């Protein structure tokens, strides 16, 4: 009974910050973590983060060291992405899944893959 | 015509086939209470010729069988119905019974109460009715049948003053309908006269059903004698047609040195009575006797618990991957939050549960102070190993688990969590120790074991051997060698402040009254009322010298509270001769009359009997 | 970090034969790394095989996976054509990166 | 081996009452006293040794 | 049978517990979660057989 929903298309110039909102009910926010990717036309998907419920413990890939800082607010029940230093070429859709391969406490990676993703937005 | 008249003494019958002589055998059984309730209920359809629309055969309930009995002419009452609803949703019986023949079967009819009733079918005009049944007009999945020989012995006697009164007692335990039975046409007339008479079986067959409802087949062919009315609250009126309940109540029985049921008491009606059964004779002397102990109930429950919110992290524990070797795992502690126990094994059951002192259903509701989670990977043949006593490879150099442990042991496949090609080397274990492992401790280090007499000095040569061996999964190796992920849930049960209880709502504290409490997990019946104690700021429970609570810190407000026992005593009656009269005087032992015993409640008072306005 | 190596180019079957898929890595993927899902076309990935052979979504009788160590595959048998979807393959013990995929098209 | 009931003990006559449907005496001990023939309907005895 | 033996049959959803030797056979959908389904076998009304 998973319910997982996106907000609506979004344009934002360079030198500002993209923030967009992906709410989940149906399930307890703090069993497991939500990890956003993003999908682009021609190729797959990538590492661009894993955000936890109590704390700002992440594991964030390599690739985006300095930038990626997203937030969760438990009493709203929304994963808050607030990518900053936009690049000229970003447009591509965001799925805010509800992960199964990272652990929240102590950072050991969990089993598997996504099980169920977001409806997506396309920026 | 339902009318409500006095059944007086009624109903016993044999309970077994052994024959007895001499003995005041007692039973504890369903019978008909002395001095009950009879009532005549009357199916009413008969008027003139016309249809006369009468919304009459009320569903009656089957409760704990129905005394059954009748003064019928030859066939008017035929049959009867047993099952709910009667239709395609539940299990549905049929029970006609013919001159001499029983045609009881089982089916699933969604309608069967079809017969075409005729105008003309008033008995004044005709009589006959045959094969006025229409049933089964519907069938699914209908197969079990069944035919025997009638169980009413259809005999005339010869008049209506001795007309047969025919008794049935019906009652479905445990399957095995019992059809207990007896006909008797002494009576001249008069309903229900003062007598004895026992009644013996005839047939009892498996079926196997909640039946729930009870209805007589009337001939919807050829009825009369049942006149439209709308009697009630204790009135008269003609209806050849009763209906009574049994209930479970403890009879004393005599039986006749022929081997006849002669008389019984029930020891539920008379403090009189209630002498009579504690005591095996049917006359008591002049003088005291003890019978029972009555005992105030309680009324409510209520749960208060402290206001902690937090859901423990049960979910990181399990669901992991980066877990050690078995001779260093690692341990975690349950910090002050509410844990759900219902995703442990209400979902995913992959291996057992292995509870060895709380069981899994009773969870969620008794409270712990803390809880340690330990992780390991095994071998699968060596999931034996973890018990109490148990010797193995590891059970002593690897794991030890003590004699009392207490709580669950989780173990899972993890034939995809761990399998290499090349095999996994990052999984050891102690294979040489010098004495046997004491419970929960590491005996993690790096040294080479010393074997003989050969003093190594990290020579690692001839009778120097490494204790941890890289253990060197296989990936399609079978089962025993396959990985299995354990982990260990280790509680304790220590008189402190709890720390992570259940979810349950707390509800609020009422006093003065005989109530249910259950204070972090201390569960008992009593009055709370106020306490001039002067507990200490860390003090938390109350005591006298018997190790039984007696004072109670409310959780969630800081307040002491006093626990007292409900009103206790015993019961004694007092009666003269039996032989010169009947009367008694009740004495309650050690209770003050305000307290309780002025009025008797809704059970809220043991003895059965309350015949006095009290 | 290792980036997936994909050469199923093109499923160009018609419903009813066999397909197999392959998600060979670069070095090492160890077992417990797995992942596979279906994109299909102007809609969300789901999860179909976490592992070896386990089911998420249903699962009637059509996605299988076997392998170990090195080799990994996935085996369809008696496909039919209404999902016609992206079959993309992932690893997690080594970072994170999913696979090239592969386009299932029709075949008219 | 009346159907069972394995013992020993004096078999011999009786003038008990058995009804048709009666099969089994007793006393108050639960122990057996009275028995009816399976194969000829006649009410016997029990007796110890 | 090479394509599986599918004629045999048990229940999966049923609302208490069961009394023994007692058979609960019936053709209806199951009340899951917190949509009653009238015969619609969609969502959270799943087919106990
Ligand atoms: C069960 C166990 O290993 N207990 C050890 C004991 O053997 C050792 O002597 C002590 C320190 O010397 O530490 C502890
Ligand atoms: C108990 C212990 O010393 N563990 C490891 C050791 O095995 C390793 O050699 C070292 C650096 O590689 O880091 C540490
Ligand atoms: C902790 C645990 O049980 N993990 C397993 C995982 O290794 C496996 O891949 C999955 C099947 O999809 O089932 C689950
Ligand atoms: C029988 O029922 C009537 C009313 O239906 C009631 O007044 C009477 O007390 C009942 N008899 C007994 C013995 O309770
Ligand atoms: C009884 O039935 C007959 C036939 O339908 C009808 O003519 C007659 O009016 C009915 N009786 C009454 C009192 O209506
Ligand atoms: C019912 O009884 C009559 C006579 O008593 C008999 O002729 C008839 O066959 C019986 N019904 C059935 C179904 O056997
Ligand atoms: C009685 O019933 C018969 C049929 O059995 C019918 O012919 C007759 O008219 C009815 N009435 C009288 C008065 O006989
Ligand atoms: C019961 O009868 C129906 C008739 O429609 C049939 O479809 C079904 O197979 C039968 N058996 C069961 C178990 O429902
Ligand atoms: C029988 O009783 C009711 C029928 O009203 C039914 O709902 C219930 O599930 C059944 N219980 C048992 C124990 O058969
Ligand atoms: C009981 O038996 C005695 C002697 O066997 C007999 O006189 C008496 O009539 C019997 N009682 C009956 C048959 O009710
Ligand atoms: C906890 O809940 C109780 C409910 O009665 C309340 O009285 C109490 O103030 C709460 N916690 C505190 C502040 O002690
Ligand atoms: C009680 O007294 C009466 C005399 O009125 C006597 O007949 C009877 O036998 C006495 N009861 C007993 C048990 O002896
Ligand atoms: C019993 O109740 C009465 C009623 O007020 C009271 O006066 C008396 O003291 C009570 N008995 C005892 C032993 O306290
Ligand atoms: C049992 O068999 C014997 C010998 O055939 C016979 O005499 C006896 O009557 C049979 N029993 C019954 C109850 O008929």
């Amino acid at each position: 009974q998973v319910q997982l929903v996106q907000s609506g298309a979004e344009v934002k110039k360079p030198g500002a910050s993209v923030k967009v909102s992906c709410k989940a009910s149906g399930y307890p926010f703090t069993s497991y973590g939500i990890s956003w990717v993003r999908q682009a036309p021609g190729q797959g998907l990538e590492w661009m983060g894993w955000i936890s419920t109590y704390n700002g413990n992440t594991n964030y890939a390599q690739k985006f060291q300095g930038r990626v800082t997203m937030t969760t607010d438990t009493s709203t029940t929304t994963g808050y992405m607030e990518l900053r230093r936009l690049r000229s070429d970003d447009t591509a859709v965001y799925y805010c899944a509800r992960d199964y391969t990272r652990g929240a406490w102590f950072g050991e990676s969990l089993i598997g893959g996504f099980d169920n993703w977001g409806q997506g937005t396309l920026v | 015509t339902q009318s409500y008249t006095n059944s007086f003494t009624r109903g016993v019958y044999y309970p077994d086939k052994v024959f007895r002589s001499s003995v005041l055998h007692s039973t504890q059984d369903l019978f008909l209470p002395f001095f009950s309730n009879v009532t005549w209920f009357h199916a009413i359809h008969v008027s003139g010729t016309n249809g006369t629309k009468r919304f009459d055969n009320p569903v009656l309930p089957f409760n704990d069988g129905v005394y059954f009995a009748s003064t019928e002419k030859s066939n008017i009452i035929r049959g009867w119905i047993f099952g709910t609803t009667l239709d395609s949703k539940t299990q549905s019986l049929l029970i006609v019974n013919n001159a001499t023949n029983v045609v009881i079967k089982v089916c699933e009819f969604q309608f069967c109460n079809d017969p075409f009733l005729d105008v003309y079918y008033h008995e004044n005009n005709k009589s006959r009715m045959e094969s006025e049944l229409r049933v089964y007009s519907s069938a699914n999945n209908c197969t079990f049948e069944y035919v025997s020989q009638p169980f009413l012995m259809d005999l005339e006697g010869k008049q209506g003053n001795f007309k047969n009164l025919r008794e049935f007692v019906f009652k479905n335990i445990d399957g095995y309908f019992k059809i207990y039975s007896k006909h008797t046409p002494v009576n001249l007339g008069r309903d229900l006269p003062q007598g004895f008479s026992a009644l013996e079986p005839l047939v009892d067959l498996p079926i196997g059903i909640n039946i729930t409802r009870f209805q007589t087949l009337l001939a919807l062919h050829r009825s009369y004698l049942t006149p439209g009315d709308s009697s009630s609250s204790w009135t008269a009126g003609a209806a050849a047609y009763y209906v009574g309940y049994l209930q479970p109540r403890t009879f004393l029985l005599k039986y006749n040195e022929n081997g006849t049921i002669t008389d019984a008491v029930d020891c539920a009606l008379d403090p009189l009575s209630e002498t009579k059964c504690t005591l095996k004779s049917f006359t008591v002397e002049k003088g005291i006797y003890q019978t029972s102990n009555f005992r105030v109930q309680p009324t409510e429950s209520i749960v208060r618990f402290p206001n902690i919110t937090n859901l423990c992290p049960f979910h990181e524990v399990f669901n992991a991957t980066r877990f050690a070797s078995v001779y260093a795992w690692n341990r975690k502690r349950i910090s002050n939050c509410v844990a759900d126990y219902s995703v442990l094994y209400n979902f995913a059951p992959f291996f057992a549960f292995k509870c060895y002192g709380v069981s899994p259903t009773k969870l969620n509701d008794l409270c712990f102070t803390n809880v340690y989670a330990d992780s390991f990977v095994i071998r699968g043949n060596e999931v034996s190993q973890i018990a109490p006593g148990q010797t193995g490879n590891i059970a002593d150099y690897n794991y030890k688990l003590p004699d009392d442990f207490t709580g669950c042991v989780i173990a899972w496949n993890s034939n995809k969590l761990d399998s290499k090609v090349s095999g996994n080397y990052n999984y050891l274990y102690r294979l040489f120790r010098k004495s046997k492992l004491k419970p929960f401790e590491r005996d993690i280090s790096t040294e080479i074991y010393q074997a003989g007499n050969k003093p190594c000095n990290g020579v690692a040569g001839f009778n120097c051997y490494f204790p941890l061996q890289s253990y060197g999964f296989r990936p399609t190796y079978g089962v025993g060698h396959q990985p299995y992920r354990v982990v260990v849930l280790s509680f304790e049960l220590l008189h402190a402040p709890a720390t992570v209880c259940g979810p349950k709502k707390s509800t609020n504290l009422v006093k003065n009254k005989c109530v249910n409490f259950n204070f972090n997990g201390l569960t008992g019946t009593g009055v709370l009322t106020e306490s001039n104690k002067k507990f200490l700021p860390f003090q938390q429970f109350g005591r006298d010298i018997a190790d039984t609570t007696d004072a109670v810190r409310d959780p969630q407000t800081l307040e002491i509270l006093d626990i007292t026992p409900c009103s206790f005593g015993g019961v004694s009656v007092i009666t003269p001769g039996t032989n010169t009269s009947n009367q008694v005087a009740v004495l309650y032992q050690g209770v003050n009359c305000t307290e309780v015993p002025v009025a008797i409640h809704a059970d809220q008072l043991t003895p059965t009997w309350r015949v006095y306005s009290t | 970090e290792i980036v997936l190596t994909q050469s199923p180019g093109t499923l160009s079957l018609s419903p009813g034969e066999r397909a197999t898929l392959s998600c060979r890595a670069s070095q090492t993927v160890s077992s417990t790394s797995l992942a596979w899902y279906q994109q299909k076309p102007g809609q969300a990935p789901r999860l179909l095989i976490y592992g070896a052979s386990s089911r998420a979504t249903g699962i009637p009788d059509r996605f299988s996976g076997s392998g170990s160590g090195t080799d990994f595959t996935l085996t369809i048998s008696r496909l039919e054509p209404e999902d016609f979807a992206v079959y993309y393959c992932q690893q997690h013990d080594t970072s994170l990166t999913f696979g090239g995929g592969t386009k299932v098209e029709i075949k008219r």
